[PDB]
RNA sequence: UAACAGUUUUAUUAACCUCUGGUUUACCUGUUGUUUAUGUGCCUU
RNA sequence: CUUGGCCGUUAAAUGCGGUCUUGCAUGAAUGAUGUAACGAUACAACAGCUGUCUCUAUGAUUGACUCAGUGAAAUUGGAA
RNA sequence: GACAUGAGUAACAAAAAAGAGUUUAAGGUACCUAAAAGGUAUCUUAGAGUCUCGCCUAAAGCUUAUGGCUACGUCAAGUAACGGCCUCUAAGUUUAUAAUCUGAAGAUUAUGACGAUGAGAAAACUUUGGUACCAACAUUUAAAAGUGAAAAUUGUGCAGGAAGGAUAAACCGUACCUAGAAUCUGAAACAAGUAAGCUAGUAGAGAAUACGAAGGCGUGAAUGAGAUAACAAUCAUAAAGGAACUCGGCAAACUAACUACCGUAACUUAGGGAUAAGGAGAGCUCAUUAGUCUCGAACGAGUAAAAAGGAAGAAGCAUGGAAUAUUGUUGUACGACUGUUUAAUUAA
RNA sequence: UCUUACUAUAGUCAGGACUAUAAAGGUCCGAACGGGUUAUCGUUGCAAAGAUAUCCGAAGAACUAUGGUAAGCGAGUGAA
């Protein structure tokens, strides 16, 4: 069953894993942004 | 004496079940209420189940008369009698015993 | 066990009527104390200069007052002078950008520090009796008893107006056995000269009447160096 | 439940002998004459008298 | 009220000091003063009965209260008995201690013949 | 003080502010020197 | 299966049920009247009459037992052994009165009542009977047999007696308390 | 004649609290720790 | 095969402990074997202890029950 | 997708708990009064508060974090009484540079940059390597005494315990919530879970146990009032017997902590076993006093001083008086041991 | 951001007892804390792993916090 995995979760780690700079500065991250941008997303990261 | 809604132990003398050897929520319950399909697929009439107990007539037979007082108006009988204090009771000669002597029956009528 | 007093008329030892409930004035309820009948009570067992001046700081936003013998305040003052008036109403520390000097009391006697430590006592005892035993404001004035526990605790924090009236009372002889008196016992008694330095001229008007032995000056020493100009009514 | 309950058998359980009983134990207040409950005090007179004994007395 | 696994004090010179009840003879309700019981010797005293022997006994006094016809109730501090044979006669020759007075009505005259004090 | 050693008989109330509240107007615990006088009433802001 | 209850338990614990009655009798002597539920009024009625009985005794054991029923003895003891003791000096029992009323709380619709002290300043039956006689005299009607019975009940043991009753009636007429009252001769012709 | 003394067991069903016991959560008594209120409370001239 | 024979433990031992062992199908670092110490491991016995039981009874609280307010779920081809 | 059935049923039971007055605003009724108004009483919705009672309390309290679908008038040059930004670097990171390796993507080493969970001048005015180091543990030290931190001093064991830099006041944070009573995570107003400091006092070796000063609380009708059947849960007591229950003493009960108390077997790797087993004592009152302390004047007096103290005494059924610490012993199998394991059916 | 292991910087473990040490012990009793032994309850639960009691460790192979690293052709981590 599901677990409470977001307990004690900090917003500093949200920006280091799923932030914007963690994608534009990487090879695989540019695909995510280019994929989410072609779909029309407003929230490209975090 | 009225006993209200009685269970299986106080009404029919059921033995009950275990107290601690794994028993689960069934300590004063009645258990099974009959047999499976081969016995009618139904609870048979006359099955002993919980219900209201007491407040019924009860006859106590063969109770000797120990004392008789006309002034106090009492008739002391041996043993116990059904009901509470202040309740009316019916007292009559025993049916399983020979009637009183013929002289007594006449003397009282006289 | 605590004993609260009722808002009933009573006699005052001061020369003026501190409150409308004051029936009499300048009433002697006890013989002159040891130092009361002394022309020059000196700083016997205290540092040099201690007691010559008394400072008063207040919260410019909420009105919480703190009395101090030194020109500054510390964390001890806030803990030992601020009672619990409710949640989120007693600050965890002193914020420099909120606490400013309210007034400063200076005595004529440059070496009679004992007269200052007595004024500082009656001031702290009157404050304690304002945060507790405030029967004079329950049904009149601010009507603290007709308010909520949240709004009530905020009016108990505003001790600035009460403090100014305590100075006019304490400096006018209020308090049993305060050394602001001077009994000759040749028996004639009088009050001692004092001066009050105000950062805001308007603050000295919280007291309905001031004694005759007090002189009012604008600006507290050391305030100008902080680029804090005093407030003057006449301008 | 093995089968859905019909409209007939549910209307029986819902309204057979479970009709709201009418309050027939009512009389008039001796002071004001308003309809009150038997053996109970008048609410209109109770409040007024309870408030009249608070001003003067 | 002597029942299964009840420890009694044998008060005769038969050789037993502590016996364990194993069966109530002639009834289902627990044994009272003057009832037969099959016991098992658990201790001896210093043709005597040895530890582990099975004999019949008679309850002479119990710790449970015993109502009497005249309303007088008796109560002893311990449960005691005296061994007997299947025929019904005592094995020992001398009883040491007070015995219950209910033995007279339950046909135990022989046990009372050597009973020093009856209560 | 007669006996000064740290084990001397303790007869004081170590709970100084016992039963003292400002919101419930409990009053002062002990009778102070300014407790027999009326509280000075200031002029409101 | 066991014995019948000796009294009402009021869905409370032993300690909670005792303090409830001590509070209802403490507020009864302080206010002379309390408006509560009928079951609570009937349970405190037996403790309120057993407290006034202790006030009419002379031993100290009665003064200590009364100190254990009230929750502010220092404040309420002088009144119990004072005014109240003198009020019920000649009344042999029956010092309380429970009158049923409409639900105090319309949410639960729980039956309520008024537990009061007879011959007291806040006697409700003494005022309700005074309003009846005030309406009768103001409408030229004759008091019923029940009104005459209630008039003597509320004036037999009272100190002033009828004098205090006539003053209540006179104060209710000068106030026009019976203004808008329906005459008893028009109740049979009313459907609302 | 009087007086005195003696005149089954077990099992089961039900009723009943006189007796022997069990229970007692608003009864009485004793008692420990701590708290609250009231009253009272040391020596000396 | 089997509750193997014998001895002790139990009034009664398919159990446990010791011993005899011709071991369907023990065995030596897939380690063999005997102690101290340790174990919320598993089995067996003793003393004490108790409502576990003989045999249940009474009492307390919260539910259950009734009134007022709010208001579900699995389920259901149709049902006299 | 709408609407039925179950059903106006279950549920609104963390074993804290409520009772009686007062009162504001808006509105709905009845009466007084017919000039509208206003007054008296009452009900509804959204509040506030007084007295009494109870619960939490090394919390269900206060001050602040992580965090936030709670709300936006939250105010600082720095220290006392503040963090960030900024400077330095750790583990590591790098679409930076150079070299090298590599089907492309990339990878590698060096350097640079970046990166806190760490280190950063002064202030109640201020701007070399034991000549050591600031890991663990122990000890000593702001001089009236005692306690707890800071830092330092000295020593001990082996498991041998960072790096780098130094040395006239901008910008951002500041509200509220801390989970038993309206805010975090658990799908939610969930009996769960989450960091730091403080956390009255009495009494104790103690943060154990009991009481509980202040404070908060006794939920948004997400409930309230009654009655006190069966049965269920959670508990209390019990005649005689004391495992006869049962797969099995499951559960429950007995036992229990304390003393500078007495005593303690087989066996043993010589350490143990052992707090073995088994006994003794305890509260109140008091004779007595070597020193310490106090009062008066060596001596005398005093426990309205700490202690010591005895074969002293009193009362009761009972003085480990209430609460807290869950029996003892014996024979085997397996595994030496302390530990670890299927998060949420197997802890061996 | 759960979890396993590693890693960097930090933090916590009332009181008492035995032992050769004032400090040298995967020592002992027992809170915090960390585990989850047995039992009951709950099972459309307060809870898609909870409540109560009982039990185990509690100076160590301990526990905890903020970061970092290693996982999905080969298998990351694993007192398995
Ligand atoms: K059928
Ligand atoms: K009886
Ligand atoms: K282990
Ligand atoms: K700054
Ligand atoms: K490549
Ligand atoms: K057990
Ligand atoms: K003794
Ligand atoms: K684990
Ligand atoms: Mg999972
Ligand atoms: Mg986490
Ligand atoms: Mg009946
Ligand atoms: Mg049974
Ligand atoms: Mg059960
Ligand atoms: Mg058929
Ligand atoms: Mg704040
Ligand atoms: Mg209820
Ligand atoms: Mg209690
Ligand atoms: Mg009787
Ligand atoms: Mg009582
Ligand atoms: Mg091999
Ligand atoms: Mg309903
Ligand atoms: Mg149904
Ligand atoms: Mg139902
Ligand atoms: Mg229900
Ligand atoms: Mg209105
Ligand atoms: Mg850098
Ligand atoms: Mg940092
Ligand atoms: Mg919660
Ligand atoms: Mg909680
Ligand atoms: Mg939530
Ligand atoms: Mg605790
Ligand atoms: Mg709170
Ligand atoms: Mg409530
Ligand atoms: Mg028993
Ligand atoms: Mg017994
Ligand atoms: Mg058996
Ligand atoms: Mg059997
Ligand atoms: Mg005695
Ligand atoms: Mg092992
Ligand atoms: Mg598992
Ligand atoms: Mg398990
Ligand atoms: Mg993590
Ligand atoms: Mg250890
Ligand atoms: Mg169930
Ligand atoms: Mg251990
Ligand atoms: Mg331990
Ligand atoms: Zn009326």
């Amino acid at each position: 069953g599901p677990r409470p995995t977001m307990s004690g979760a900090t917003r500093l780690v949200q920006k280091r894993r799923h932030g914007f700079l963690s994608r534009v500065k990487t090879k695989n991250g540019q695909k995510t942004l280019k994929r989410r941008l072609a779909k029309g997303r407003l929230r490209l990261s975090a | 004496r009225g006993m209200g809604f009685a269970g299986g132990m106080k009404r029919h003398g059921f033995a009950g079940q275990e107290a601690s050897h794994g028993n689960s929520l069934n300590h004063r319950t009645i258990g099974s209420v009959g047999g499976s399909q081969g016995s009618g697929s139904r609870v048979l009439p006359g099955k002993k189940m919980p219900g209201r107990m007491g407040a019924q007539q009860h006859t106590v037979q063969n109770l000797p008369i120990l004392m008789v007082d006309n002034e106090l108006g009492i008739v002391v009988v041996k043993g116990a009698v059904a009901g509470h204090k202040g309740a009316v009771v019916k007292v009559q000669d025993a049916v399983k015993k020979a009637p009183p002597p013929e002289e007594f029956v006449e003397a009282t009528k006289q | 066990s605590t004993h609260p007093t009722t808002a009933i008329p009573k006699p005052t030892t001061a020369v003026l009527k501190t409150s409308p409930l004051a029936e009499e004035t300048a009433v002697e309820l006890k013989s002159p104390s040891r130092l009361q009948l002394k022309s020059e009570p000196g700083n016997k067992g205290n540092p040099k200069g201690h007691g010559d001046r008394i400072w008063a700081f207040h919260h410019i936003e909420q009105g919480q007052v703190i009395y101090s013998t030194k020109p500054v305040i510390s964390h001890q003052h806030l803990i030992r002078q601020q009672p619990f008036t409710g949640k989120n109403l007693v600050p965890r520390k002193i914020r420099k950008d909120y606490w400013r000097p309210l007034a400063m009391i200076e005595l004529a006697g440059k070496d009679q520090g004992a007269v200052g430590r007595s004024v500082y006592q009656k001031l702290r005892e009157f404050k304690k009796r304002h945060e507790l035993d405030w029967a004079n404001e329950a049904e009149e004035g601010r009507k603290l008893m007709h308010k909520s526990k949240r709004e009530r605790g905020q009016e108990l924090n505003d001790q600035k107006p009460n403090s100014v009236a305590d100075m006019a009372a304490v400096l006018a002889g209020a308090g049993k056995g305060n050394l602001m008196w001077q009994v000759s016992r040749l028996v004639k008694r009088q009050l001692r000269r004092a001066t009050v330095y105000w950062t805001n001229e308007q603050d000295k008007f919280h007291a309905r009447e001031w004694s005759d032995n007090v002189s009012h000056e604008v600006g507290i020493p050391g305030e100008a160096e902080k680029k804090r100009m005093p407030i003057r009514m006449s301008s | 439940p093995k089968k859905k309950t019909s409209h007939m058998k549910k209307r029986h359980r819902q309204m057979a002998g479970k009709a709201l009983k009418d309050v027939t134990h009512l009389n008039r207040c001796p002071a004001c004459g308003n309809l009150k409950r038997m053996h109970h005090l008048c609410s209109t007179c109770l409040g007024k008298l309870k408030g009249f004994m608070d001003r003067n007395g | 009220m002597i029942q299964l696994k009840t420890m009694l004090n044998c008060i005769d010179n038969s050789g037993a000091a502590l016996v364990e009840c194993a069966m109530v003879v002639g009834q289902k309700r627990h044994a009272s003063i003057g009832d037969r019981i099959v016991v098992v010797v658990q201790k001896q005293r210093g043709t005597k009965v040895k530890r582990g022997d099975i004999r019949h006994a008679v309850v002479v006094r119990t710790k449970q209260k015993v109502q009497r016809r005249d309303g007088s109730v008796v109560r002893f501090d311990d449960n005691a008995c005296v061994l007997i044979n299947k025929a019904g006669d005592p094995i020992g020759s001398r009883i040491n201690g007070v015995v219950g007075q209910e033995l007279r009505k339950k046909k135990w005259s022989k046990i009372l013949s050597m009973a020093p004090m009856q209560a | 003080k007669r006996h000064k050693y740290p084990t001397a008989r303790v007869t004081r109330d170590n709970s100084k502010q016992r039963g003292e509240s400002a919101l419930r107007k409990s009053g002062t615990r002990w009778k102070l020197s300014v407790s027999d006088e009326p509280l000075p009433e200031p002029v409101p802001r | 299966a066991g014995a019948h209850v000796k009294y009402r338990h009021l869905s409370r614990s032993s300690a909670h049920r005792q303090a409830l009655l001590r509070n209802l009798v403490t507020s009864l002597i302080k206010n002379e009247t309390i408006h509560t539920t009928y079951p609570k009024a009937k349970e405190a009625q037996r403790l309120a009459e057993k407290l006034i009985t202790l006030s009419k005794r002379d031993t100290e054991t009665a003064r200590r037992s009364a100190q254990g029923i009230l929750y502010t003895p220092d404040q309420l003891l002088p009144k119990l052994f004072g005014e109240i003791r003198e009020r019920y000096a000649n009344r042999p029992g029956g010092y309380t009165r429970v009158l049923r009323t409409e639900p105090k709380d319309q949410y639960s619709q729980a039956p309520s009542a008024i537990l009061e002290l007879v011959d007291g300043p806040k006697d409700m039956r003494f005022a309700m009977t005074a309003a009846t006689v005030a309406r009768d005299r103001e409408q030229k009607t004759e008091s019923t047999d029940l009104t005459k019975k209630n008039m003597d009940k509320v004036t037999r043991f009272r100190k002033d007696g009828m004098r205090a009753f006539e003053d209540m009636v006179a104060s209710l007429r000068d106030m026009k308390f019976t203004a808008g009252a329906i005459n008893p001769k028009e109740w049979k012709k009313l459907d609302r």
